[PDB]
RNA sequence: UGGUUGAACAAAAA
RNA sequence: GAGAAGGGAAA
RNA sequence: CUAAAGAUAGCGUGAAAGCUCAAAAA
RNA sequence: GUGUAUGUUCGAAUGCUACAACCACA
């Protein structure tokens, strides 16, 4: 129940087929900022770990990432020495299958500026990892915010008041009404 | 300065009678 | 083509590297001050010089724009405002009102425009061999004079150069725009000064930064 | 790529032809990926 | 209205000594309007001034009452106001299709003193109430212009603007010729470019026109620029770099 | 000039800018930097 | 104020009436001056319309006095002399 | 158009003081012209 | 075409157009597009700004459509970055 | 000594507290006038340093990475 | 980003791919239908108090009454006249070439027709805005105005 | 205008091999397998 | 004619050496510096010598100069009176000193007569001093906390040696830990 | 509080979901507490509250309010039980509401807001501060459904190895009639809505049994056959 | 680079001296106080240490007046009710334009 | 808009 | 208006 | 004049000086 | 604009080498 840092799921050396990436089942939400993929695609042990070092970096020691998915599906390739039709080739590199609509990082820390509507998410690690991996990528934030709670409603129904107590003024002022 | 900080701090009542004002109304 | 076939990345891709933006380490502030208002527009009037009429229907009545651009033209005969010939200029959109042509009309028949080239370094000295318009620019101790007659005849009858007694500022000035820019613009093109030397010319507020090996 | 399997069908095929690949090449990178 | 007919001696006939219909308007008008207030009111200024100046212009027999009838101080403020907004936001705003036609027509005919919505007034006033669409100033001559329907076919008449501004006009010495929509659309380009033509000769030039040209220094005019002249290397080595 | 794939703004008095080369061809111009001058 | 509801803070806002005195012969008169041109701009009949503002030239020697009648209905005068960019200039002047 | 129908015509707010022309006199006037 | 025995069907349609051989070369490099008969610059990719609704899937075009628009020109353009859509 | 000296030692409320009080109105009966003052202090402090953040280029970490996560 | 994963992906089909095995010119269903009005004249009468501002609108109205019905309501047909000519009422910002071009437009000839036809349907109390929509349009209609 | 309530006395009922129509009703037309569930509430 | 610019230095009292402390600034200006000196010798007759404080200088294009004299800098004083030769590493986490509010009181009067905070209230003094100490790691309670209340041996005239010592034995312990 | 009113249109007799949705609505089904009753819901009004934050997908408060359809003549109150929506793009595909009766119990995750995280000493002293959970399990049967709940983390200070506000701290926003209550399976005590701790220190643990590895699931929503392999580490 | 010749002259570029006259509360004198701030602004200082600015308060209620004089002796006096900034500035901008020019034959614009 | 124009510029616009 | 990507050349 | 001003966002210096931006006013 | 050339590092580090803090003006 309290915080804890899970172990990462192993490699499976077991030679599977190529297979297809089946659909999301649904939308993945998670409060914070987060990578969804947009279209399928098998990302690499390698791009995923180089990503997180970016990730990493850029954010700085102080903050923490979580690497939603995990490279354990194995996938084949055969040695150059090796002639057509001998059997399904060696274990070569190791995938993890993204649908479309898969979270591949995110960091659950809320955006504290909720007074600040205009200030629109920092994305800079994102931005740094997305052209690097073999996915087509989108950014979100969530972080709970109700527009029952929205502060520029009062901003705007407080201005709206302030014009119509100016304009009564004046108009009582000239005394062109009665 | 003087005078101004004076009547602010007069004026303070008003203030917070209109900013509770709006909280209530809205 | 494009509107017939769709490009692999926007077919694939969706184009979302349009959207994949990290939005901090902006040129820019965004505008936030819009609000999208709605604000009160008002009927706004320029009094500009009647010199303005030059400007007539072809600018005024012919040309397309959003909202309708009023002018009326007042010619009556230490200021008091009534007395004197002038042109309302109005519109329910104020940025009509600063258009750089409304004033160009009136500079061009009145007192023109003018720029200036400064010279500097050792042995660079501008001057006149020996009146206008044979100009000359010595840009050196040991170079030969630039000779610039060609320019004056050029923009002769709309534009003039004129040199200072210390042969180190030229002033160009002219009664059209766009030509006393290009004036001066060749002019500096080829007095250029060089920034390893400092020898040279370079347009007024617009020094060249001085380089080092 | 080359012609007698890289050519799109026309308008009157149905979006097939006899000998064609690029039709089922999108659509599996469009379900998979590559 | 009144003003716009010319009905200036109008009066209730049931008494001879009858006020002028024209002051007791003007007087209602006025009595519960302040300066301030007056300031404010838009529409009610334009009329004022326009009566006022309108009836100076005509000298009517009851010019006297229907000047006493606007305060004084309601007098000074329209005429210090008069070019800050009223005449400005009471004229029609933007284009006109005939008057654009006519313009047109009289740049085909080389006419470069004709000056659009120009206004005139008298010798000494020192504010015009009044506008002329076109102003052919070297031949004393305003064109007005009718885009109305005619009463019927082939009988066009001017609004009631259009009609005091032709007596102010004539009151300020100018002469005056209206185009008339109903039968101006009738005609093709040459048609019109002929009867505008036919129309300009009857009022010939009585004044030399003032010209708008571009400044220029004339002193240069006898310069010569032989774009193509090859650059001659007279010497070498030159003593001058010619460009 | 710096030849580009795209073109972005490095800093405040970068602008985009249309050049009549062999053909027309888009850029940027910048007074402060020239090495801020590129052309796609 | 951006991003807020309630406006920055402003000492004319819930006045009814203000009026200035001052004399043009005493020195420390030109924040006086300065109140009775801020208080006839524009900018304040727009920002505070339901604000009134008067101010006087005494023929009489006193000091620049202000007086204030709050929307409450509370009354109260205070004395204005002073030096503004005076200020500045006695410093500059010291040192 | 919208806000000059609404009442800010081009001699200001109908609404702060009558300008001629009021939209609200002119539907008085004209919806209602008989004694 | 001449030497070079079979190319791809892109570059048999470069070769085919009727149009300058350095309009070609830019066609080629992609500084230009060849367009229902004509030569034009190509679509300008705007980061943070819709597309051209023509460039869009039919099911993408609302939501391109709800995005911010430019309807200014090249000078006023305050985007970060801009690149030729593809 | 001066009587406001003894109360120098005992620390404001920060902009988050301000903040609940006057933009969402919680227990605003109780807000005197100083604490109006230092909100708005510290509200125009947040917008300035929220527009450095945006138009930041440069290495330094003269940025409080509170101001990162916006 | 909107790329509709469902489909992208291949879970769900798309209406063209529905559609491109179907003949060319089959009617599309109609999903929600309610009942048409039965009374043209209080279903324009509420169009025509939603419409106030824009020219084009109060014409388009014009044009759909038109289209339904041969007559018209009269006092439809004036109160649609007077909205125009409301909305060039003397205080707006419009040129008086846009005036021009709504006289000039055929539909608003083909409205000033209807009112001439039955012109004799006018009461007294209609006078007053006719003639201020007259005014306002600067147009002088001598069909109309003995 | 009002809120619906249904009519007293209802409970939730679960069938778990499912509900016929008339379509059903034909066993060309039969759910399959027909030993598998279909609940419905 | 015009203003040049404006500089800033430190000077110790009554202190007329032409030293590169001085030249670093009036050099480059061409101002001299033996004239420079006797004014400002001149000026801090009532203050003890070799006491460093703060000095700025406004040059004219007519190669006039003009400069003003206030006393050292906020830190300064508060090293003093906290007897702490060496600010904290890390202001925030690790506090070195501690200080009384009667003696930041006791400050702030000190530093009213500068020129920037002439017409400025003590108590804003006081609270900008509380703001300096706590960016320079020095804690501020109003009776001695006790963590820090028996650190009173050292000598307010002897810490500028403390100070250089402080510096060298830093310095040769991190260096040898870095070679290690 | 979050209870929104909505107009909508029949699902007429021979219409489909995809002719629905091309006709720019969304086809919703409510049920539950009566008959099954279909309707449409223009799709930008319905998207509108499904994702009413600019950068956000589904909102946790969709499945959490209480509509108040209006059909015909007949108002139907009830609650989004089933939301088929796209993984990707912002598109509402098919809804299905369950009614929801006074007296009876409706389980609804009712979201948590933290507005209030610039005034958490914790934040500011720059540890991580974290909302575990986003909603809150809730058996509600009074006419109304509670409104999002706040959690205020102005007096969660960080002390090691980590701090927690948990749903005893919450208990006291339910409502004072008790026509709502936290799911009896919660432990109040323990059960954790807000952490604060700091990066880089937090204790190991292992993937738990119930992990189930989604690189070897079939497009049936079958485990691989590989995954009962004696060899299979995960 | 595109450089930024032609930059319209400010205000108070070859002015010799300001005057403004009025009295605060006429009606149309929010111009006078424009005036005032601008001739006081640091900024003007900065770029016209020579400007000779003045301003007189009015206790009765007379019409507002500005009386400007350039550098070349050429004198004009507005009614400042009856203007604004702009339009006195192109009501006397030939002759400043023609004083500017003059100071540009002979001395650098740069200062 | 200007033959101003090899990798260079000026005017106007929004 | 579209691999209109057979040729011409069209809004 | 009012009000506002980052222990600093872009320049600049060997180091200083100097300009701009943010904020406020208009 | 101003305490302030804030503290530590540094031969120094004056908003702008690098870290700490990011307070302060009736
Ligand atoms: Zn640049």
């Amino acid at each position: 129940m309290p915080p804890f840092r899970f172990k990462a799921p192993q490699e499976v050396r077991i030679k599977v087929p190529i297979g297809r990436i089946p659909p999301a089942v649904g939308p993945e939400i998670r409060l914070g900022k987060s990578i969804v993929a947009v279209a399928p695609h098998r990302v690499t042990a390698e791009q995923l770990e180089d990503a997180r070092r970016v990730l990493r970096r850029v954010l700085g020691r102080s903050k923490e990432v979580h690497q939603n998915v995990h490279a354990t599906y194995a996938v084949t390739r055969k040695p150059e020495g090796t002639k057509m039709g001998q059997g399904k080739g060696s274990i070569d590199r190791f995938v993890a299958r993204v649908p479309a609509g898969r979270i591949l990082f995110h960091i659950p820390q809320i955006n504290p500026f909720h007074p600040f509507p205009e200030v629109e998410p920092n994305f800079a690690a994102f931005k740094a990892i997305a052209p690097r991996l073999p996915v087509p990528v989108v950014f979100r934030e969530q972080n709970n915010f109700f527009q029952m709670h929205s502060v520029k409603d009062l901003i705007r129904k407080r201005q709206a008041e302030e014009r119509e107590n100016r304009e009564k003024t004046a108009r009582d002022k000239l005394g062109g009404f009665h | 300065e003087r005078a101004a900080t004076a009547e602010e701090v007069d004026r303070e009542e008003q203030g917070k009678l209109s900013f509770a004002e709006m909280v209530v109304g809205s | 083509g494009v509107g017939g076939s769709y490009g692999y990345d926007a077919f694939f891709r969706g184009a979302a590297e349009v959207l994949n933006g990290s939005n901090i380490q902006l040129p820019h502030l965004p505008e936030n001050e819009e609000q999208k208002e709605g604000k009160v527009y008002q009927l706004h009037s320029v009094r500009f010089p009647p010199q303005v009429r030059r400007l007539g229907a072809n600018y005024f009545f012919r040309r397309q724009r959003a909202v309708p651009l009023t002018y009326y033209h007042h010619l009556v005969e230490a200021q008091t405002g009534r007395g004197q010939a002038l042109c309302f200029v109005a519109s329910a959109n104020p940025g009509y009102l600063q258009s750089k042509e409304l004033e160009n009309a009136v500079f061009e028949s009145t007192r023109g425009f003018a720029c200036q080239l400064i010279l500097e370094g050792r042995g660079v000295k501008a001057y006149f061999d020996p009146e206008w318009p044979n100009l000359m620019v010595r840009l050196g101790v040991g170079v030969k004079p630039l000779a610039l007659r060609r320019l004056a005849e050029q923009y002769a009858t709309r534009a003039k150069i004129f040199v200072d007694k210390r042969g180190l500022l030229l002033t160009v000035h002219g009664y059209d725009k766009c030509a006393v820019g290009t004036l001066a613009m060749s002019l500096f093109n080829h007095l250029q000064a060089n920034p390893y030397t400092m020898k040279g010319a370079h347009v007024a507020m617009h020094p060249i930064k001085k380089k080092v090996t | 790529n080359r012609n007698p399997s890289a050519r799109y069908p026309k308008k009157g095929n149905k979006g097939c032809r006899p000998v064609c690949r690029a039709m089922r090449k999108i659509r599996k990178r469009l379900r998979t990926g590559n | 209205a009144l003003t716009l007919q010319g009905s200036y001696d109008l009066c209730l006939p049931s008494d001879e000594t009858a006020k002028s219909t024209l002051a007791l308007f003007l007087q209602r008008a006025c009595e519960p309007l302040s300066l301030e207030q007056l300031e404010n009111s838009g529409w009610v200024q334009f009329f004022l001034y326009q009566t006022l100046y309108c009836v100076d212009v005509e000298k009517p027999k009851r010019e006297v009452e229907v000047k006493k009838a606007v305060p004084f101080a309601f007098q000074k403020h329209l005429h210090l106001s008069w070019l800050d907004k009223i005449l400005i936001n009471a004229q029609p705003q933007g284009n006109e299709l005939l008057q654009l036609d006519v313009d047109a027509a009289l740049k085909r005919l080389h006419i470069t003193d004709a000056l659009i919505n120009c206004s005139a007034g008298r010798q000494w006033d020192e504010q015009h109430c009044w506008f002329a669409g076109h102003l052919v100033r070297s031949r004393n001559l305003a064109l007005e212009y009718d885009y109305l329907l005619p009463l019927g076919p082939g009988r066009p008449k001017v609004s009631g603007w259009l009609a005091c501004k032709r007596r102010m006009l004539k009151a300020f010495g100018l002469n005056v010729a209206t185009i008339h929509q109903s039968f101006w659309s009738l005609l093709n380009l040459e048609q019109k470019d002929v009867q505008l033509t036919r129309l300009l000769a009857q009022f010939p030039p009585v004044l030399e026109a003032v010209k708008d040209e571009k400044k220029a220094y004339e002193e240069d005019r006898h310069l010569r620029f032989q774009r193509h002249a090859r650059q001659k290397f007279e010497t070498w080595p030159p003593e001058k770099l010619e460009i | 000039m710096w030849h580009r794939g795209t073109l972005s703004l490095l800093c405040s008095s970068c602008r985009y800018v249309v050049r009549k080369w062999h053909v027309p061809i888009l850029g940027v111009d910048c007074n402060a930097n020239p090495r801020h001058k590129q052309a796609l | 104020m951006r991003n807020a509801i309630f406006p920055r803070i402003d000492f004319l806002r819930y006045l009814k009436k203000i009026h200035v005195s001052y004399c043009p012969t005493r020195p420390k008169t030109e924040i006086a001056k300065q109140l009775i041109m801020r208080v006839t701009s524009e900018s304040v009949k727009k920002k505070f319309p339901h604000l009134q503002a008067s101010w006087e030239m005494l023929a009489y020697d006193a000091p620049a006095t202000v007086e204030v009648e709050l929307l409450d209905g509370r009354r109260v005068r205070r004395i204005i002399d002073g030096y503004s960019k005076a200020e500045k200039k006695k410093i500059v002047d010291d040192w | 158009s919208i806000q000059a129908i609404r009442g800010h015509g081009r001699w200001g707010s109908e609404r702060e003081f009558p300008r001629g022309w009021d939209q609200l006199h002119l539907k008085d006037i004209l919806g209602s012209p008989l004694r | 075409a001449g030497h070079k025995h079979s190319e791809s069907v892109l570059q048999q349609f470069y070769n085919r157009l009727p149009v300058r051989k350095r309009f070609l070369k830019a066609i080629r490099k992609g500084t230009l597009i060849w367009d229902k008969g004509q030569v034009k610059i190509p679509p300008i990719a705007m980061q943070g700004y819709g597309l051209p609704n023509k460039l869009v899937l039919p099911h993408q075009k609302e939501f391109n459509n709800k995005l911010p628009k430019f309807k200014g020109k090249i000078n006023q353009l305050k985007a970060t970055r801009i690149w030729f859509q593809d | 000594y001066p009587a406001w000296l003894f109360t120098l030692d005992k620390p404001e409320k920060t902009y988050g507290e301000l903040a609940m009080t006057f933009l969402y109105g919680v227990g605003i009966e109780n807000a005197t006038l100083d604490e109006y003052l230092r909100f708005t202090r510290l509200h125009t402090k947040n917008l300035i340093k929220l527009n450095n953040m945006r138009l930041k280029k440069s290495k330094r970490s003269s940025v409080k990475p509170l101001f990162w996560d916006a | 980003v909107g790329v509709l994963a469902s489909l992208t992906s291949g879970q769900m089909t798309t209406r063209e791919y529905e559609e491109a095995f179907l003949p060319r010119r089959l009617k599309r269903i109609k999903v929600f239908n309610t009942p048409p009005p039965s009374e043209l004249p209080a279903f324009f009468h509420k169009r025509l108090d939603n419409a106030h501002s824009n020219p084009r609108s109060i014409l388009k109205l014009y044009r759909q009454y038109m289209r339904k019905d041969d007559y018209p309501a009269y006092d439809w047909l004036v109160r649609c006249f007077c909205h125009l000519g409301n909305v060039f009422g003397f205080n707006s910002f419009w040129a008086t070439k846009d005036k021009q071009v709504i006289q000039a437009l055929p539909s608003f000839k083909f409205l000033v027709y209807d009112l001439i036809e039955r012109k004799h349907l006018i009461e007294a109390r209609q006078v007053p805005r006719l003639l201020y929509a007259f005014a306002c349009l600067e147009y002088r209609s001598w069909h109309l105005l003995p | 205008p009002k809120v619906y309530r249904q009519r007293e006395g209802m409970i939730q009922f679960v069938f778990q091999w499912g509900i016929g129509n008339s379509f059903r009703a034909v066993s060309a037309n039969r759910f399959r397998p027909v030993h598998a569930a279909r609940p419905k509430e | 004619m015009s203003v040049v610019g404006r500089f800033r230095l430190i000077v110790p009292a009554a202190t007329a050496k032409p030293s590169p402390a001085i030249g670093q600034t009036l050099g480059p200006l061409g101002i001299n510096m033996m004239q420079f000196c006797k004014e400002f010798n001149a000026r801090t007759a009532n203050v003890r010598p070799e006491v460093p404080l703060q000095v700025t200088i406004v040059p004219l294009t007519d190669r006039s100069y003009k400069f003003s004299i206030r006393a050292p800098s906020n830190i300064w004083f508060l090293l003093r009176t906290a007897r702490c030769p060496m600010g904290s590493e890390s202001p925030g986490h690790q506090s070195v000193g501690n200080v009384t509010l009667k003696e930041i009181y006791h400050i702030a009067r000190c530093k009213s007569m500068d020129w920037p905070l002439i017409g400025m209230s003590l108590r804003g003094i006081c609270r900008s001093l509380i703001g300096t100490a706590r960016a320079s790691g020095i804690e501020i309670s109003k009776e001695i906390l006790p963590a820090y209340h028996k650190r009173d041996y050292t000598d307010v005239q002897a810490l500028e040696s403390m100070r250089k010592d402080m510096r060298q034995r830093k310095k040769a312990a991190k260096r040898a830990a870095t070679k290690k | 509080s979050s209870a929104v009113d909505v107009a909508c249109k029949p699902w007429k007799r021979f219409v489909r979901k995809e002719d629905i949705q091309r006709a720019g609505y969304v086809p919703c089904i409510v049920e539950k507490y009566g008959i099954e009753r279909r309707l449409a819901i223009h799709r930008d009004t319905l998207e509108a509250l499904a994702f009413d934050e600019q950068h956000g997908h589904l909102s946790y408060l969709f499945q959490a309010r209480l509509f108040r359809l209006r059909i015909g003549n007949w108002i139907e109150e009830c609650i989004p039980t089933f939301v088929q929506a796209d993984p990707v793009a912002r598109r509402l595909y098919f809804v299905k509401f369950e009614r929801h009766v006074a007296g009876k119990i409706s389980e609804v995750d009712i979201p948590t807001t933290m507005v209030g995280l610039l005034a958490c000493p914790a934040y500011q002293r720059g540890y991580h501060v974290e909302l575990v959970m986003p909603t809150i399990r809730c058996q509600c049967v009074g006419a109304e459904i509670p409104p999002p709940f706040f959690v205020d983390v102005s007096r969660l200070h960080y002390s090691p190895p980590y701090t927690a506000i948990t749903l005893q701290d919450l208990q006291h926003l339910l409502p004072a009639d008790g026509s709502a209550r936290f799911h009896p399976s919660y432990d109040a005590a323990t059960q954790e809505v807000a952490w604060a701790y700091e990066v880089g220190s937090l204790p190991d643990a292992p993937l738990p049994a119930d992990y189930v590895d989604p690189n070897f699931v079939d497009r049936k929503g079958q485990k691989m056959d590989v995954c009962f392999r004696n060899h299979f580490p995960n | 680079p595109k450089y930024d010749l032609f930059k319209p002259l400010d205000f108070l570029a070859c002015v010799k001296s300001v005057h403004v006259a009025y009295h605060p509360g006429r009606p149309r004198s929010e111009v006078c106080r424009q005036l005032i701030h601008h001739m006081k602004s640091d900024s003007v200082r900065k770029r016209f240490p020579s400007l000779q600015a003045s301003y007189q308060l009015l206790g009765y209620n007379a019409p507002s007046t500005i009386k400007i004089e350039l550098i070349n002796g050429k004198k004009h006096e507005f009614q400042a009710e009856h203007f604004s900034l702009r339009e006195m500035q192109m009501r006397f901008d030939t002759d400043q334009f023609e004083a500017y020019l003059e100071y540009m034959k002979s001395q650098s614009v740069e200062a």
